[PDB]
């Protein structure tokens, strides 16, 4: 029952700098260990095979030390395309176990969202629900508080978000926001509001639509 | 160049059984072992089964011993992975690798999806995000089961802009994804912009033109 | 867990033809060297690799000559074969360490000089 530890899960690190990330065994493997880097939509790829042996095809900047129980690998000047998830896996023990994985994020300059509210299609009011998407584009950092006002009344509760992860040109991120009302509800009130609060913004922008117009 | 292709995923009912196959090309299939690694909804990976290069020897951890059995025909350069007793823990993508000493996995497929649920599966609805020096345009793919729906823009051919988000689960049950397109404002009402959604499960496509509202 | 026939230590002398030092694994379950790795081991140094996927053997310079019968391997036959001009400097423990795919295992063998 080895466990194989990765700390921190999320790193955030600037383009140039050299990175080190950790993996940490349960027990002694000597230098049995593998690293694993996936990008975002892709497979797992191997990186380094015993704790130090590098791949073919792989970027010389990748690197790995250590033996025993203690093991990191290197990223020499980082770039924005290494962003995505590094994985450990013991050689020796058993089973063959992965770490939780270390998400590695590029930090950048602030950029502020490009805000884009859509009202319902009429076509989905027909059904009996309204649906109401707020976009938040290509901004940085990743936090960002989207708040929903309907006739500007504070809505909550009947909001669900998604990020996209981090860009691996821009390093930017991409939010929608879906606020759900029922068909009754939405047709009873005239201003819909996307408020948006973000570092890149020196006031919380609002986009709004008027039901109708 | 080495390829790995998985295919038999889909939507299985708990307690129900599965055959996951794995095309091998690019290397001399009977010289390597072989192994099935899934990565489950949280992103965690988890080893499953390997298999020594002439299929003799077969292993498992603890989770899956007795109702996975893994296998190969080296005449035909294909892996199998076969899944009895399913439980909703075997829901999961699962990839193909080939592997080395210490089970370092060098090649990698693709991965098929496997869902186990009782739920039936559903198609999406799919309504149009209609744009208002740079304007958004979308697709909400709302209300489908199981995961996953493919979104391209064009029939793949617009791929500059596009952010297909990742799926939210509904208290309904069901999914909702939102796939939008940044173009430039000068298109709208010019270019044709039709977003093509495919739900393998439903055994589904939907294409919506998204046009500018009247 | 792979296991071993031991040997507790072997014994050579100038007059011996060449410096074998003995590792066999009698639960080998490889069926292709693809799927196996050697390491050899003395004093804490990693002092002969063998990597099957890559057909590669590796050795420092102090041991220039150390090497395995490739084809012996999946007999469960690690065995380490060197020089005596190597040998005669490093008598001592030597461990082998044997990797399947999902087993491996070590063993400790004593290097001694005798007359
Ligand atoms: C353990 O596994 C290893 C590999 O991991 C096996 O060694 C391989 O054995 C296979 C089968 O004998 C060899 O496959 C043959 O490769 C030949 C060409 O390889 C050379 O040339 C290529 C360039 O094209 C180089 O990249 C490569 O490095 C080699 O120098 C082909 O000519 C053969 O083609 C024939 O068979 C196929 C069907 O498989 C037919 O379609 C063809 O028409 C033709 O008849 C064949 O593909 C392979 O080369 C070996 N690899 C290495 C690295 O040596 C071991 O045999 C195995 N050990 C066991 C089983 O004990
Ligand atoms: C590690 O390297 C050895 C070579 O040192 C590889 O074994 C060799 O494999 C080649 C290619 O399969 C053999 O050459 C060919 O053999 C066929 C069969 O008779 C013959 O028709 C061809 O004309 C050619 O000679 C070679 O005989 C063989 N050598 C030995 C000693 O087995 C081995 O495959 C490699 N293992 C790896 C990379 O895992
Ligand atoms: C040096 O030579 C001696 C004599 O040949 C080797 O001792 C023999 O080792 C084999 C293999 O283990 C045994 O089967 C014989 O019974 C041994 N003979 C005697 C008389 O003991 C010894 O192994 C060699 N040393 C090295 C390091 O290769
Ligand atoms: C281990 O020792 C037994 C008994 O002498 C022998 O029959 C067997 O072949 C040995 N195994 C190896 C791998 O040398
Ligand atoms: C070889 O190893 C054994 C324990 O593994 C030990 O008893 C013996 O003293 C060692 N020989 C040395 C250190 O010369």
């Amino acid at each position: 029952d080895i466990v194989m530890t990765q700390s921190p899960a999320t790193l955030s690190v600037t383009p140039g700098d050299r990175v080190s990330l950790s993996c940490r065994a349960s027990q002694t493997i000597s230098d049995y260990l593998h690293w694993y880097q996936q990008k975002s939509h892709e497979s797992p790829r191997l990186l380094i095979k015993f704790a130090s042996q590098s791949i073919s095809g792989i970027p010389s900047r990748f690197s790995g030390s250590g033996s025993g129980s203690d093991f990191t690998l290197s990223i020499n000047s980082v770039e924005p395309e290494d962003v995505g998830v590094y994985y450990c896996q013991n050689g020796h023990g058993f089973p063959r176990t992965f770490g939780g994985g270390t998400k590695l994020e590029i930090k950048r300059t602030v950029a502020a969202p490009s805000v884009f509210i859509f009202p319902p299609s009429d076509e989905q009011l027909k059904s009996g629900t309204a649906s109401v998407v707020c976009l938040l584009n290509n901004f940085y950092p990743r936090e960002a508080k989207v708040q929903w006002k309907v006739d500007n009344a504070l809505q909550s509760g009947n909001s669900q978000e998604s990020v996209t992860e981090q860009d691996s040109k821009d390093s930017t991120y991409s939010l929608s926001s879906t606020l759900t009302l029922s068909k009754a509800d939405y047709e009873k009130h005239k201003v819909y509001a996307c408020e948006v609060t973000h570092q890149g913004l020196s006031s919380p922008v609002t986009k709004s639509f008027n039901r109708g117009e | 160049e080495v390829k790995l292709v998985e295919s038999g995923g889909d939507l299985v009912k708990p307690g129900g059984s599965l055959k996951l196959s794995c095309a091998a090309s690019g290397f001399t299939f009977s010289g390597y072992g072989m192994s099935w690694v899934r990565q489950t909804p949280d992103k965690r990976l988890e080893w499953v089964a390997t298999i020594t290069s002439g299929g003799t020897y077969t292993y498992y951890p603890d989770s899956v011993k007795g109702r996975f059995t893994i296998s190969r025909d080296n005449a035909k350069n294909t892996l199998y992975l076969q899944i009895d007793s399913l439980k909703s823990e075997d829901t999961a993508i699962y990839f193909c690798a080939r592997s080395l000493a210490g089970n370092a996995m060098d090649y990698w497929g693709q991965g098929t999806s496997v869902t186990v649920s009782s739920a039936s599966t559903k198609g999406p609805s799919v309504f149009p995000l209609a744009p208002s020096g740079t304007a958004a345009l979308g697709c909400l793919v709302k209300d489908y089961f199981p995961e996953p729906v493919t979104v391209s823009w064009n029939s793949g051919a617009l791929t500059s802009g596009v952010h297909t988000f990742p799926a939210v689960l509904q208290s309904s049950g069901l999914y909702s994804l939102s796939s939008v397109v940044t173009v430039p404002s000068s298109s709208l009402g010019t270019q044709t912009y039709i977003c093509n959604v495919n739900h393998k499960p439903s055994n589904t496509k939907v294409d919506k033109k998204v046009e500018p509202k009247s | 867990q792979l296991l071993f026939n031991k040997t507790k230590s072997v014994e050579f002398t100038f007059g011996n033809d060449t410096v074998v030092i003995p590792c066999f694994v009698t639960n080998m379950e490889a069926q292709n060297t693809t799927e196996v790795y050697v390491k050899w081991k003395f004093k804490g140094r990693d002092i002969y690799t063998f990597d099957g996927a890559l057909n590669k053997s590796t050795v420092p310079t102090d041991f220039s000559s150390a090497k395995i019968e490739v084809s012996q391997l999946l007999k469960g036959d690690a065995s380490l074969k060197m020089d005596k001009s190597d040998a005669v400097s490093h008598t001592g423990n030597y461990t082998c360490e044997v990797t399947e795919l999902t087993r491996e295992g070590e063993t400790i063998i004593e290097l001694k000089y005798r007359v």
